[PDB]
RNA sequence: AUGGUGAAAACCAUCUAGUAGCUGGUUCCUGCCGAAGUUUCCCUCAGGAUAGCAG
RNA sequence: CACGGACCAAGGAGUCUAACGUCUAUGCGAGUGUUUGGGUGUAAAACCCAUACGCGUAAUGAAAGUGAACGUAGGUUGGGG
RNA sequence: GUUCUUUGUAAAGUGCCUUCGAAGAGUCGAGUUGUUUGGGAAUGCAGCUCUAAGUGGGUGGUUCCAUCUAAAGCUAA
RNA sequence: GUUUGACCUCAAAUCAGGUAGGAGUACCCGCUGAACUUAAGCAUAUCAAUAAGCGGAGGAAAAGAAACCAACCGGGAUUGCCUUAGUAACGGCGAGUGAAGCGGCAAAAGCUCAAAUUUGAAAUCUGGUACCUUCGGUGCCCGAGUUGUAAUUUGGAGAGGG
């Protein structure tokens, strides 16, 4: 070849890279459970197999709990703003619990919400709240 | 004329590709859930084989959402349909079964 | 490049031949014959405990 | 086809108010005044040869009878 | 809006408001240069379904082509040339001579920065969308190319000269079938 | 033929290892067997279709 | 007749592949073929294999069909043994 | 893993009930002159002439039935 | 108002910020296109939807989420491999040319516009400039933009409310 010819020749130097092993033994990234229980001497499916997880969920061509216990283990483990709150202290004050009234009022209820929208509100404000 | 020498070479380049879609998809199963599907033509009725996606039908029986099913990896196809009444229990069949097998981690 | 480089085989014939490679290891003169010094040792075919 | 094409009466308002704003085109100019004197029998022959198939210069006849009786009378 | 009836409007093409609109204009862009540079679409129901947002960067140059390969290419190849750091997006046939037509070709800058940001649309900031009309990637490159789905185009599906090396060259396996 | 360079009809590079109803040449030993020189139509002229002789 | 040979060293010409057969050997046998692939591996080797497919296993016809025991799957004559 | 901040009558999702509900034209197609193919139902494309429809339109199967939704675009392996 | 002022259009500048050319070219995408050679002379078949030439890209490209294939107890983006198969089919049926659906596998991922009003408030963006924790954020000014920029929707529907 021409341009390698020169490469050779030159004195600059190649920009030699050295990544053939890395391209096998690849560490797994995405969990910790399995970045402990992993044997990099086994392969793919073999370490899936040890485990107790599935590897493929088809009928694979071809031929052919420690660690599952530890996930179940890890799945065992909102407010409203201020004038939300300003304003439903402001309605509930002036009826009480006439949400007919609450809605049908103009002045206090500015946003036409229906019945279920106001009363629900209240319900969450009743529990941070009287 | 080409010539396959890279047979060889070219298994331990998507064996190595399995491999590292194992170590970055790390507790999934590298593939999704695919259906159990009817071939078509008279020759090849007899065979039942995996098809591409569920269904909307499918998916909405066994008890789950369309945009929430591709997020737990079942693969869903729109254009399907289920005119067969014995190939849509048996997909409901490995839905319900594949949900009881299922663990979704939190997101916190 | 595209001469004949591997061979296909019966998978039956290969199977055969591995067969009779490994009975011919337990013959002991089939062995000597071969090469391998094996006048000092204490049977064949030769079978060493599992701790090895 | 569900979705096969429902009559829209919004569509078939916009349709039939540029029918008229737009005018009429030249062969169809010829084609109205065909159907008044030669009738509607030459009038399918000259439409057909204009159009591409006779499905087309059917509703096509058809849809200047409709302009014609409407435009007369109210 | 009145997208609707824009859309049935240029329908009747050879009606009297539209025949008059032809005439004017057909003189009007005579006047004018080969390849020149309209500030709007005059026809902007069609340049919108074919993707054109009337904002910074998207760019509306209308094109002269003789008459008697295809035109819509050729208008779309002429203003590549001359609009080299534009990208070809789509092109629409707007009026026509008895001696030439006219194509309002429209343009987007890759260069300019309210195409870099949105996702819509900062696709095109590619390098793989260079000269879309030099490969026939355009509407009217991809309907010329006889790329579509059927029994009809079994020949010429995914590339006519792929098709051809893929049927008359000899392939070999290690083991012989 | 394609593409190019030169010039008071040319050359260079590829297609092209172009195509031969042919010319010249074809690389170790020994043993054993061993011809034919032609039948009949495809018409023959060319190439063969067959029988004969040697296995 | 003629064509080749001044001499010497080295180089130098029935090869490789595909398609289709011939015979012989090997494997198995109404079946047979792992090697497109997947699994595995001391890593282009070797070792395993799913579903299919290839060819063969049951014929007689031209559009439409039918289907092989009167049977020690025959009676005789021969016929290696 | 470790924290610092999360707000706004904010952003969605799901089931039921009620009222509506627009989808690309000098394009589809038609005749013809060339190109494309081994293409028999000019396949595909281009040139030129004319040029549609909305309980629509394209493609196939023996009188219906099945199948998609062109004439806009993006996208890894 | 015989002034003046809105726009639209055409200009301008050694202004500010950019960008396009050329090289490489095995692969890919377009465009253009011979002849020696094969069937007997050569118009097709045939060299050949080749070579040369021209234009354009990238780490791949192209293709791609159906206006698809089918005729079945239906499949379901695209690409590639195995097979279908030297089959259908075409070819002075001859040199011969030569698919495709299904099936097995490799790899798998879907979505964005245009479409009917934000109309109780262009909710959007460019640029300049001042700072900041600078592949950017914020304030302020300017321009674009209603000949429609944002949010909401793309038939798998969807939206309005309850």
């Amino acid at each position: 070849s021409v341009r390698k010819r020169k490469m050779n020749r030159s004195s600059v130097g190649k920009a030699t890279r050295r990544n053939k092993d890395k391209q096998r033994k690849i560490n797994i990234q995405s969990n910790p459970i399995i970045a402990a229980n992993w044997d990099y001497s086994l392969t793919m499916a073999q370490n899936y197999k040890k485990l107790g997880l599935r590897a493929k969920l088809q009928t694979p061509a071809g031929g052919k709990e420690t660690e599952v216990v530890k996930k179940l283990e890890e799945l065992a483990s909102r407010s409203q703003s201020e004038r939300e709150e300003e304003w439903l202290e402001k309605l509930y004050k002036k009826h009480g619990d006439d949400y007919k009234k609450m809605f049908f009022d103009k002045k206090l209820n500015i946003y036409q919400q229906s019945e279920g929208d106001l009363k629900r509100r209240l319900l969450r404000w009743k529990k941070r709240n009287g | 004329v080409k010539v396959h020498f890279d047979q060889a070479g070219k298994k331990v380049s998507r064996r190595n590709a399995r491999a590292t879609r194992a170590a970055k998809i790390a507790p999934r199963p590298l593939d999704l859930l695919r259906p159990v599907v009817r071939a078509p033509t008279v020759k090849y009725n007899r065979k039942v084989r995996a098809g591409r996606g569920f269904t909307l039908a499918e998916v909405k029986a066994a008890g789950l959402t369309a945009a929430y099913a591709r997020t737990i990896g079942i693969a869903v196809d729109h254009r399907r349909q289920n005119r067969n009444q014995e190939i849509f229990d048996a997909n409901v069949q490995r839905l319900k079964e594949y949900q009881s097998k299922i663990i979704v981690f939190p997101r916190n | 490049t595209w001469r004949k480089w591997n061979v296909k085989v019966n998978h039956n014939e290969k199977r055969y031949a591995t067969a009779s490679a490994i009975a011919a290891t337990a013959v002991a003169s089939l062995v000597l014959a071969r090469g391998h010094r094996v006048e000092k040792i204490p049977e064949i075919p030769l079978v060493v405990s599992t701790d090895l | 086809s569900y979705k096969k094409g429902a009559a829209s009466n919004r569509t078939k308002f916009v349709r039939s108010l540029v029918r008229e704003i737009a005018g009429l085109s030249p062969y169809e100019r010829r084609l109205i005044d065909l159907i008044r004197n030669s009738g509607e029998k030459r009038a399918r022959k000259v439409a057909k040869k204009r159009l591409g198939s006779f499905t087309r210069a059917k509703a096509k006849v058809e849809e200047m009878n409709n302009i014609i009786a409407a435009s007369r009378r109210h | 809006g009145a997208y609707k009836y824009l859309e049935e409007l240029q329908r009747k093409k050879q009606s009297d408001v539209l025949r008059f609109l032809q005439r004017v204009r057909v003189w009007e862009y005579r006047q004018k240069n080969v390849i020149h540079r309209a500030a709007r679409p005059t026809r902007p129901d069609k340049a919108r379904r074919l993707g054109y947002k009337a904002k910074q960067g998207f760019v509306i140059y209308r094109v002269r082509v003789r008459r008697g390969r295809s035109l819509r290419a050729t208008a779309e190849e002429r203003v590549g040339r001359r609009a080299a750091n534009l990208r070809v997006l789509n092109s629409y046939w707007v009026n026509q001579d008895s001696t030439y037509k006219y194509f309002e070709v429209i343009l987007v800058d890759p260069q300019h920065k309210a195409i870099r940001r949105d996702a819509r649309y900062n696709w095109i900031c590619d390098p793989v969308h260079k000269h879309r009309e030099a490969r026939g990637l355009t509407a009217t490159g991809k309907k010329s190319r006889g790329i579509n789905k059927g029994h009809k185009f079994n020949n010429t599906k995914a590339g006519r000269r792929k098709t051809w090396k893929r049927q008359n060259t000899l392939s070999l396996w290690r083991y012989r079938k």
